[PDB]
């Protein structure tokens, strides 16, 4: 069967199923479909939010049924990487981005390949997979950027 | 210091930017076109957690040409007491006094400047004062505190009238079924207070902000480009008469504000 998840907007997805899959199925779907985290996924049916040990059966879900996904990301913030040249580069960035995301990102903007990038904060070196906010890197603060060969 | 800076070129700013090639700064760069067709300049805004407040809220007043009703009506100004009173829990909430002299302070604050705004000889007065308006970050935020008081009205509004079972917005319900969302004390203590320090506004929420000051949110959001999402509107469909502002979000994380006629 098929199923369809809308976002805020409208946009309509479809999803191919089987009634014995579990909800963080469907969001690993629409991570391999859209590029959308399933950290940052949120499933509701019928004003209920949904649960990722639960299934679809469990919830009484048939096909051609609708569900919509309500994003965690918030967004508003923004905080700067000082490079040793002076420079500082200004991101949009969101507390549950990964350092990972925050190389990506650097590399996107100024060409810098993530390999080469370390991050220093506090005296701190960040690592990859963990998150701002676990370093409690607030909005506006300051990271060092110092490459390496 | 201004809190939305002086505007540039946008492509210029796209350009120092945006550099490298990876897909990203592709479409991040094929955006900023896409919007450089219809708008010739930028302004970044500021991105502390108000960001999404001061963005709207700065580009509704800055072409604001008449203080809107809502604002006008002085039962408004009397919506702390008669809110607070009813419900004892909004007494938790962040930055001799109270809450109640504090929400009122900031709403007076709002209707005096707005009104100041909508009345002046020249839009160039306007949107030059506007600009001194921004500068503070004392008065500014006495206004974003009294925005967020203005989207929990509307929230608990929006709540007692699904309860009652009366037609509601979908984002109503789609916003009190967020498992930390899902009652008006929920939303204000795990979210609104929130806002401003510790993180901004979710989606859903944008939605509650367009309601809070009756304008049209329009969002050019570029890491959408090529899909059906590029231009997202708060509401989705939105009422008639209400007035139009324009931001920009690249991956969802923040906002700044373009721009077409300026000083």
């Amino acid at each position: 069967m098929q199923i369809f998840v809308k976002t805020l907007t409208g946009k309509t997805i479809t999803l191919e199923v089987e009634p014995s899959d579990t909800i963080e199925n469907v969001k690993a779907k629409i991570q391999d479909k859209e590029g959308i985290p399933p950290d940052q996924q949120r499933l509701i049916f019928a004003g209920k939010q949904l649960e990722d040990g639960r299934t679809l059966s469990d919830y009484n879900i048939q096909k051609e049924s609708t569900l919509h996904l309500v994003l965690r990301l918030r967004g508003g913030m923004q905080i700067f990487v000082k490079t040793l040249t002076g420079k500082t580069i200004t991101l949009e960035v969101e507390p549950s981005d990964t350092i990972e995301n925050v190389k990506a990102k650097i590399q996107d903007k100024e060409g810098i390949p993530p390999d080469q990038q370390r991050l220093i904060f506090a005296g701190k070196q960040l690592e990859d997979g963990r998150t701002l906010s676990d370093y409690n890197i607030q909005k506006e603060s300051t990271l060092h950027l110092v490459l390496r060969l | 210091r201004l809190s939305v800076a002086p505007e540039m070129d946008i492509m210029d700013y796209c350009k120092k930017e945006w550099r490298g090639n990876t897909q990203k700064a592709t479409c991040m760069k094929m955006g900023y076109e896409e919007v450089s067709q219809k708008f010739t300049s930028i302004r970044r805004v500021r991105g502390d957690n108000y960001a999404a407040l001061r963005a709207t809220l700065f580009q509704a007043m800055s072409q604001a040409v008449g203080l809107p009703p809502w604002l006008q009506d002085p039962e408004l100004m009397l919506l702390p007491e008669k809110l607070i009173s009813k419900y004892n829990w909004i007494k938790q909430w962040k930055l001799n006094e109270d809450l109640v002299d504090k929400i009122k302070e900031s709403l007076t604050l709002l209707r005096k400047k707005w009104a100041g705004l909508a009345e002046m000889r020249t839009a160039e007065a306007r949107q030059i004062a506007c600009d001194e308006l921004f500068t503070n970050e004392a008065e500014e935020y006495s206004l974003y505190e009294a925005v967020k008081f203005l989207m929990l009205n509307r929230a608990i509004e929006l709540y007692n009238d699904k309860e009652k079972g009366k037609e509601v917005p979908f984002f109503s319900v789609l916003l009190f079924a967020r498992d930390t969302s899902n009652d008006p004390g929920q939303l204000l203590r795990n979210h609104l207070n929130q806002v401003g320090h510790t993180g901004g506004l979710e989606q859903v929420e944008m939605f509650l902000l367009a309601y809070a000051v009756r304008h049209t949110i329009q969002v050019y959001r570029l890491s959408k480009y090529n899909t059906e999402e590029f231009i997202t509107v708060y509401p989705t469909d939105p009422p008639k008469d209400w007035p139009v502002v324009t931001l920009i979000a690249e991956d969802d994380r923040h906002y700044n504000i373009p721009v077409r006629v300026c000083e």
